[PDB]
């Protein structure tokens, strides 16, 4: 066994392509519509719960969710790599912030730290 | 210097509006081992004193001798021996407090805690400690080993001052140091059941209680209590 | 090793460090130079440990140059100081510390300063116009306290160099059998082969 | 601390007081030393509350897992598990542990397992510091096939004269027993068990 | 192994004023962390106009009052009634205390009174009996918290006057009988405060020519 | 032998009327011997105030790990650390060597930017924090400036005030100390100004 | 602590410092380390503090039994040796004593002798002993001479006292100053090292490394 | 230290002095010695102080993250199985002694936890050094089927038993309840008998007392443009 | 060691195993440690062999020095001697004695002194390492004023189990008898009382 | 103390001592004498506890000054050294023993011939051509060994002397200050007053 896929399975391609992060654009175009608007007072995000079988609870899909107590996010794409990226995005904002400095961390930081993960995923093995 | 062998608890009491009260259980206990179960541990020396003796029991008896030997030597040549010339509870302490230091001293202590409870010629209370270091202090309440950790804080609830002394019957405390030996039962891994009580009173004189036990035990809730956490 | 000892002048650092190798009965070896060129404007004394005092202070000779080789640049003795220190700060948790004390004098070329270095070996350091390790400080500050001036010569630095010797040659129960002097200033470094 | 199970006619029974001392004082009076790991696979704890707490838990999840993939567990093979865990940890431990268990096919089985970690199947089985005053006692009066009745008069007296003279040993007897028919609980209070 | 000494705790504070001289102590007594009793006296007048405080080890102290006592008491017998003057009594507990050189009172002890000339007169000691006059001596559990105070409420150290920056310092006037005592109480007040075997009373014995009078008050009790 | 007492040396803290007062002595020293007068044991990064007493060498390294940290904070944040959050910072890089610490006492002083709100903060060689109102003291001299804070300080003094109240307290504790004096510094913090005073004392 | 003496032609410079400390703990500042054993004897605190009060004040009585005896003054000699033989009767109990017992009678002329509590007698010209001795010998060291004044030589103990009162943690406070003289001992004042340093550094030049 | 806490009709109390101490010296006169672990579930700390914050907040982290990932409100029994693991594994050197008390939808707990990793169930526990003079009130005063009003009564007289009579214990006694289908109550400073007397004298000195050497204007803003 | 020493209707019987060891080696297999001090008082002895031999010979000379002086001593007094000896050596003796002795005037006594040197007055006493193991037994067993021949059970029975459990002890189980008939030596081996 | 030397040559006796006496950090004095004369022609150094030393000496003094008087006569230096091996083994077994090394040197008036007696604290008595105490021995017994003739001059020993005192002043780590020497022959003791 061991993971012997140490390469990158993300390149560049001739004309300076990165396939994969485009493939994967593609696939979050082929996504549900999700959106964001900013207000004075107020953020508010949105999105469809697409219930793929009406015997579905779709209580129970949560597009939506809390990472910090002031900090929430949506998505638009595949449901699983989502669900995911909550689960690090929510440890990440404690175990690099939290048990740090004793206050959850600013949206930007946060979105930083997600951003990071999401990154890696483009060039390690 | 030794190492006590046969030990006696706690010894517990305080002051009342017209006297004192004292009291420890009746056990002699081998490190874990609770050995012996009949050893009385009040001694009273005459009808206005009693001396309470925690810590080695073998020292306690030796103690026991030099006090009953103290009530023959102050007979000898003394007419008023049972009146104006009886020994005082503060003559039998300042005695004890001697020794106790005076051993200390030499490198060989009687290895005790012991608290002299009495009743003056005067009416006056009169309660204080003596240890096998010498150290010597008064208070309205008075405990040794545990009773000092446990029976204290209870007793101090009813007489928390020397103000307070007067406005405690005789009822009212020795209801607190009944409870107290209660609890020190519940707590203390060197206690039994069974205790002694004395109350000396200056108007009705030395009252001794002998073979008193520990009741109204709550035990009840313990049904209910199961594992240590997530057992059901 | 014993006595360092550190004066820092007008124009220049003055550096004296003990001759004496003792090891238990007998004295091995009375000419040891207890000192590093760590750059051409920066010396290090040192004493401590047997082994560890060379061992640290090639160590640090050793990286100092390998820097000067790569930038093409001497570093201020501020920051070879601070080097040292983190060396040091970082080997007293370690599992077997460096057991090395050190003076560092330098001549900052940049400023046109000497500048002196007292690191201990738990990582302590203070910049001083004197200094010492060891016992040589009880002996020596007393007159360095009365003498010094912040305006002295390299001369006027030396003579009172001498005094704190001849107070230690004095008072002090170990034939340390005498010192190496060396002046560090904006021609570099030199020794003062008779004192 | 005063603990044993004693196997009967109809099962096993186990045995324990609820005195935790820090020293002289008691911690706690009402402890429950009866630690269920299977459901009719329990034990009873001595030595380091740390340690013994800590080894069943692990044993209840090895347990645990065996049932999901194998079925109920033996109480054999549950005093295995714990023998295991006290035999390779021997120098990081103080634990005494009495393993008892009721099967349809082997019935009523106790295994004591000493602060070494070697495992000894018995008919019936004492430990804890208490346990010590009644060697002798116990000896006397254990017969093989004794009624629920007599099982626990058994236990109940022998486990009143450990509290006697053991301080470290007090407060309420507790008691499992496990038969075909379950898992009954019995207490008995100091007004009880001091007058025998 | 039988440690033949033990901590009672306490604090003491000895203030010698112009022409008198205080000598106060809280009236705790303690063990480890439990308390033995909330009234336990620490200071005594020893007769002659002389006060007196052993702080520490509470069986060593109670002796060495007591011998002290016994003293001026044979002092009298041997020489006529002669008055025990304080810097007699000072070198007189040196001997009891040094004695004992090679087991000594585990005290701190204080003695205060009026000189022979009627001035306030405070004596320290030691352990084994080294000895000094001072104007100002806490003792015990909270000396550290105490002194520094002292140093700069009563002899004004590190106050200079202002407007000449540190060029003049603030000068030494004397002090009554009722600005000590307001000290004395402040002192007691921060120490309750800041030590847990400092609290419950504090009892002052004041020495006049008058004779020696005695003041209490309450302090925290937790 | 005992780390925390190798070197010498005394922090206070105090909160005055929308104002913080920091000091320390100058002292460096080898036990018995005084090695350096000048060796400052508080420090700042942007507007807030650290003061570390104990082994020398964990001082000056614990100062170069929290500059660190809050430039690194900054250039990520956008903004200056505040006193609340630093102290939390303070407290998780101590307790991250709970087993082999630095043998420091740290104290934290500052006015938060947004809230004007004044602060301090102590702490134990493993990062307990100790948030006082009125005080903080650290150093071999603590017990000495415990008791001159107890009795000299009173609350909502105002800067110039405070200013006195702290240079005595720190002042005459230091004098009651073998090993700390040598000098002393004395910082006034306000919202938008901070005034730096050396103080003249005993050199002994 | 910081204690010396030193013999010169007009007698002895006896200086001490005034510090007495538990641990870090500064329990005094004003301690009296000379010990006026009678008008024409000094004694130099250290080490034990009662040990050295104690042991020489009683030698304060052996040198009155001596010449009320012998209707003669006691010499140095036979003074210090009456100190050095008691302690070491002692020798092992644990006492604590390094002392200067400084006189000046008619046939010795000024004399000073080191007396120590593991019986060690010597008799010197200069002698420091303390925490901050090692500061005061260098002070002494590098301006001792016999022709100094008696102004001078007053003020080379003073400075000594103060260089190590700087340096050494232990030593401090104040500065007692006496000059001993063949008909008696002569007080010279009390001198608080925190005026005297400032004092000094002005006036001297010194300690420059220090900011005033 | 004293600590108590005390189960009652519909869920539990805790209880807490708010004296820290370092050796005989008073270091905080009112510290906060009761702790969230999450919303409902509250502990109090004797022993090293760090150990017993840093140990809250990490477990107290995890039981957040555990509460996010299974969409359910944290229970007792998590963060009691948390705690004792994560001690057991330190032997003892983390020196947090806790009581853990709570509500969640299984109902209302209380549980004691040593530094070692043993842990217990009680209706009432005390810890601390003041512990057996609480525990002393717990044993004369405990009921079954107590009243949310009789066990604050309790919980705080039992504090009060450590603060008067215990030197390790004093000043204010704080109280966090927690009543089953209720928002925890955080009673901080419930009780406040321990305030200090004024004090004889004002000790506020005159402008110009301390001498100085140097002034100076500290740059505690950025590098400045132009 | 296992003594023990029990009252009776008709006087006092003391029991005794016969078991001294240095170390795990049996250095006698046959010790007597029932010791007669006087006539009809005797004593069991347990601790250190050369204390306790020490000890009870300086008694048998005081009772005897006494008895030519004021007669026949009491039991009381016996035990007062060996208290007196116990008390005041305390510091340099190791000796746990159980003493023993029929008077007319007050029958059958029995008074241990252990370690520290107290006198305790009892119904009956067990001492020795092998008495720990049968605290429970003899509490429940005993009764007052027993009949010879259930006073020798109770021993037989008692000690039994204290061999059975302590490695310190075993070989005979020794008995002397003490009542107004005289004097009465027992003997009890191996395979006569490993059977009970 | 240190260094103490002795040689026996043809017509006398030469006892060489160091002049330190340190106390732990400082050398408190650097012209102490280490020996007494305990006869007109019997001269006796000695090195070892602080205290002990003159104690045990002037102890000797005067009770060899006593048999003087008394009998009108000079014990021989064969006899004193008997007597004082006796006082030093009865000291061995008392409950603080004397910690004093002692080197005799005396002229028999009786033979006319010079003896060198070592003694060591035990009681260790041994009649020797040169002796010394400690570490001295260590590094001057091989010059000895090589050079000594029991037909020396007193010129010739103290040249000896001079190369064995090098020696130490060379490879041993303690400054002992130099060392008086005295010489004892027929017409009694005598000071070095330069060397
Ligand atoms: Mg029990
Ligand atoms: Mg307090
Ligand atoms: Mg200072
Ligand atoms: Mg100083």
């Amino acid at each position: 066994m061991t993971d012997r896929y140490s390469f990158s399975l993300t390149t560049f391609s001739p004309s300076g392509k990165l396939g994969q992060i485009d493939y994967a654009l593609t696939a979050v175009k082929q996504g549900v519509t999700s959106l964001g608007i900013k207000a004075t007072n107020g953020v508010v995000i949105a999105t469809e719960k697409k219930s793929s079988s009406p015997l579905a609870m779709s209580e129970t899909l949560s597009k939506v969710s809390l990472l910090t107590p002031d900090i929430g996010a949506v998505y638009s794409g595949m449901g699983p790599d989502y669900r995911v990226l909550v689960d690090k995005s929510r440890k990440v904002a404690h175990t690099s912030y939290k048990r740090i400095y004793g206050e959850y961390p600013p949206t930007k930081l946060l979105v930083s730290e997600v951003a990071k993960i999401m990154q890696e995923a483009t060039q390690s093995g | 210097t030794q190492q006590p062998i046969v030990t006696g608890t706690s010894v517990i009491s305080m002051k009342y509006d017209n006297g004192v009260i004292i009291a420890a259980d009746n056990l002699g206990s081998y490190g874990s081992l609770l050995r012996f179960n009949g050893v009385e541990r009040l001694i009273p020396v005459g009808d206005n004193t009693v001396v309470g003796i925690s810590g080695d029991i073998s020292d306690m008896q030796h103690i026991e001798r030099l006090l009953k030997d103290l009530v023959t030597e102050n007979a000898y040549d003394n007419p008023l021996a049972d009146a104006e010339e009886a020994l005082e509870p503060s003559y039998i302490f300042e005695y004890l407090a001697t020794v106790m230091y005076q051993r200390r001293s030499k490198m060989n202590p009687l290895w005790n805690a012991i608290i002299v409870a009495g009743v003056q010629s005067n009416g006056d209370q009169f309660l204080r400690y003596v240890n096998l270091l010498g150290v010597t202090y008064s208070s309205p309440t008075l405990a040794t080993g545990f009773g000092a950790h446990m029976a204290n804080p209870l007793l101090r609830k009813v007489v928390d001052r020397e103000s307070d002394i007067p406005k405690t019957t005789v009822q009212v405390a020795e209801e607190a140091i009944v409870n107290a030996m209660r609890v020190l039962y519940y707590r203390d891994a060197r206690s039994s059941r069974n205790f002694s009580l004395a109350i000396i009173d200056k108007n009705t004189g030395l009252t001794f209680k002998k073979n008193l036990q520990v009741e109204n035990m709550k035990w009840d809730f313990a049904k209910d209590i199961k594992g240590y956490g997530t057992q059901k | 090793m014993d006595i360092i000892l550190g004066i820092r002048v007008q124009d220049s650092v003055i550096l004296a460090s003990s001759k004496a190798v003792t090891r238990g009965i007998s004295v091995l070896k009375d000419s040891d130079d207890k000192t590093r060129q760590l750059s051409p404007h920066t010396l290090m004394s040192f004493a401590g440990e047997a082994g560890d005092t060379v061992q640290f202070a090639e160590y640090i000779q050793a990286n100092i140059q390998l820097y000067s080789i790569r930038e093409d640049y001497e570093l201020s003795p501020q920051a070879v100081s601070s080097f040292v220190r983190q060396e040091l700060a970082k080997s007293i948790r370690s599992r077997r510390p460096y057991q090395v004390n050190v003076l560092i004098g330098g001549y900052d070329k940049k400023k046109n300063k000497p500048e002196l270095y007292q690191i201990d070996y738990l990582g302590t350091k203070v910049e001083l116009p004197y200094g010492a390790h060891g016992y040589s400080g009880f002996y020596t500050f007393s007159l360095l306290d009365h003498h010094y001036r912040p305006d002295m010569t390299t001369e006027e630095g030396l003579d009172l160099l001498k005094l704190c010797v001849q107070e230690l040659e004095k008072r002090m129960p170990m034939d340390f059998k005498g010192v190496i002097v060396k002046i560090v200033d904006k021609d570099g470094i030199r020794q003062v082969d008779d004192f | 601390t005063s603990i044993m199970a004693v196997t009967f006619k109809d099962g096993v029974i186990l045995g324990a007081d609820s005195r935790t001392t820090t020293g002289a004082y008691i911690a706690n009076r009402v402890t429950d030393k009866l630690t269920r790991v299977h459901d009719k696979i329990w034990c009873c704890r001595s030595g380091s509350a740390a340690d013994t707490q800590a080894i069943a838990d692990i044993v209840q999840y090895h347990l645990e897992l065996y049932t999901s993939q194998y079925g109920t567990p033996s109480t054999e093979t549950a005093a295995s598990v714990f023998k295991e865990l006290c035999y390779e940890n021997k120098d990081n431990l103080t634990a005494g542990i009495i393993v008892a268990g009721y099967d349809d096919k082997n019935k009523g089985e106790v295994y004591t397992i000493p602060l070494g970690g070697s495992v000894h199947k018995l008919p019936y089985a004492i430990a804890g510091s208490g346990s010590t005053f009644i060697y002798g006692y116990c000896d006397k009066n254990f017969r093989e096939n004794m009624s629920k009745e007599e099982t626990v008069d058994f236990i109940k007296h022998s486990l009143s004269q450990a509290i006697k003279w053991d301080g470290s040993s007090g407060g309420v007897i507790r008691m499992v027993v496990l038969t075909a028919a379950g898992v009954e609980r019995l207490i008995f209070y100091p007004d009880e068990y001091e007058q025998l | 192994q039988f440690n033949p000494y033990g901590d009672n705790g306490g604090t003491i504070l000895g203030i010698a004023g112009e022409d008198f001289a205080v000598l106060a102590g809280d009236t705790r007594n303690i063990t480890d962390y439990s308390i033995n009793s909330r009234y336990e006296p620490k200071v005594f007048d020893c007769g002659d106009n002389i006060v007196m405080s052993a702080n520490g080890f509470a069986a060593d102290g109670d002796a060495l009052v007591k011998r002290f006592k016994n003293s001026v008491k044979w002092y009298h017998f041997d020489h006529n009634d002669k008055k025990l003057s304080i810097n007699s009594a000072a070198r007189n507990i040196q001997h009891l205390l040094y004695g004992k050189r090679f087991f000594p009172y585990y005290v701190h002890t204080i003695i205060a009174g009026l000189d022979e000339d009627g001035k306030g007169a405070v004596y320290s000691f030691d352990p084994v009996g080294s000895y000094e006059r001072e104007q100002c001596r806490a003792g015990g559990a909270a000396a550290s918290l105490i002194m520094p105070f002292l140093d700069n409420q009563v002899n004004f150290k590190n106050q200079y006057e202002p407007g000449t920056n540190g060029k003049v310092k603030k000068p030494l006037k004397y002090l009554s009988v009722e600005e000590v005592i307001k000290l004395v109480r402040d002192s007691f007040t921060s120490a309750t405060e800041r030590h847990i075997q400092v609290g419950d009373g504090l009892e002052i014995l004041i020495v006049t020519k008058d004779g020696v009078r005695k003041e209490f008050y309450e302090l925290k009790r937790d | 032998s005992d780390p925390s007492s190798i070197n010498g040396g005394i922090v206070v803290a105090m909160t005055g009327k929308d104002c913080v007062a920091i000091a320390c002595d100058l002292r460096l020293g080898s036990q018995s011997l005084g090695v350096s007068n000048k060796f400052e044991k508080i420090f700042h990064y942007g507007h807030v105030f650290l003061g570390i007493t104990g082994l020398a060498t964990d001082v000056t390294t614990l100062n170069e790990m929290f500059r660190y940290k809050t430039n690194l904070y900054k250039l990520k944040e956008e903004r200056a650390i505040e006193p609340e959050t630093f102290t939390q910072l303070v407290s998780s890089s101590l307790y991250e060597r709970r087993f082999g610490p630095y043998f420091v006492g740290p104290v934290v002083a500052g006015i938060n930017s947004k809230s004007g709100k004044p602060f301090i903060a102590g702490f134990d060689l493993i990062g307990c924090i100790d948030e006082a109102k009125d005080f903080i003291v650290s150093g071999t001299a603590s017990d000495q400036l415990f008791g001159m804070c107890e009795s000299l300080y009173e609350p909502n003094l105002e800067p110039e005030d405070l200013f006195e109240t702290i240079s005595q307290a720190l002042l005459n504790a230091a004098d009651r100390d073998a090993l700390s004096g040598w000098g002393a510094v004395v910082y006034i913090i306000k919202k938008d100004e901070v005034v730096k005073r050396y103080l003249k004392m005993r050199q002994d | 602590t910081t204690t010396l003496a030193f013999r010169f032609q007009g007698g002895i410079i006896v200086a001490v410092d005034s510090r007495a400390t538990a641990g870090n703990w500064v329990a005094s500042q004003t301690v009296k380390k000379v010990i006026e054993i009678n008008p024409f004897l000094l004694g130099t605190m250290a080490g034990g503090a009662a040990d050295c009060q104690f042991w020489e004040t009683w030698l304060g009585s052996q040198c009155r039994l001596h010449e009320l005896r012998e209707k003669e003054r006691i010499s140095v000699a036979a003074a210090s040796k009456i100190l050095s033989n008691l302690v070491y009767q002692y020798k092992g109990a644990g006492l604590s004593m390094g002392t200067m017992i400084c006189g000046y009678t008619r046939k010795e002329g000024p004399t000073i002798y080191y007396v120590d509590s593991d019986g060690t007698r010597l008799k010197g010209d200069i002698f420091c002993v303390g925490s901050g001795q090692t500061f005061a010998y260098g002070v002494l060291d590098s301006n001792y001479k016999w022709d100094l004044s008696v102004e001078d030589a007053l003020y080379l103990g003073k400075r000594s006292i103060l260089a190590a009162a700087h340096r050494n943690a232990y030593s401090g406070g104040s500065v007692n100053l006496y000059h001993v003289t063949e008909d008696g001992w002569i007080y010279h004042g009390n001198h608080d090292v925190g005026e005297l340093f400032w004092k000094v550094k002005e006036e001297e030049g010194s300690f420059n490394n220090v900011i005033g | 230290t004293t600590i108590v806490g005390v189960k009652f009709n519909n869920g539990v109390v805790i209880a807490a002095d708010t004296r820290s101490t370092q050796g005989p010296i008073v270091a905080d006169k009112n510290c906060a010695k009761l702790h969230r672990i999450s919303p409902k579930i509250w502990c109090a700390g004797a022993g090293t102080a760090a150990d017993t914050e840093a140990v809250t907040q990490l477990i107290g982290s995890n039981i957040e993250l555990h509460s996010l990932y299974t969409s359910r409100e944290p229970r007792v029994v998590s963060a009691l199985q948390m705690l004792k693991q994560h001690l057991f594994k330190y032997q003892g050197h983390i020196g947090a002694y806790l009581i853990v008390a709570g509500v969640d939808p299984t109902g209302s707990h209380l549980f004691s936890i040593h530094a070692h990793g043993s842990t217990d169930v009680g209706y009432y526990l005390s810890l601390g050094s003041g512990s057996l003079a609480a525990m002393a009130v717990l044993e004369s005063h405990w009921k079954q089927d107590l009243t949310k009003e009789e066990a604050i009564k309790l919980a705080s007289d039992a504090i009060q038993a450590g603060i008067w009579n215990d030197l390790g214990s004093g000043s204010n006694v704080d109280v966090c309840v927690m009543e089953i289908g209720k928002d925890a109550e955080y009673l901080r400073n419930y009780l406040t008998p321990n305030v200090r007397e004024e004090k004889q004298k004002s000790y506020k000195f005159p402008r110009g007392t301390t001498a100085v050497l140097k002034e100076s204007i500290v740059n505690i803003c950025d590098i400045q443009e132009e």
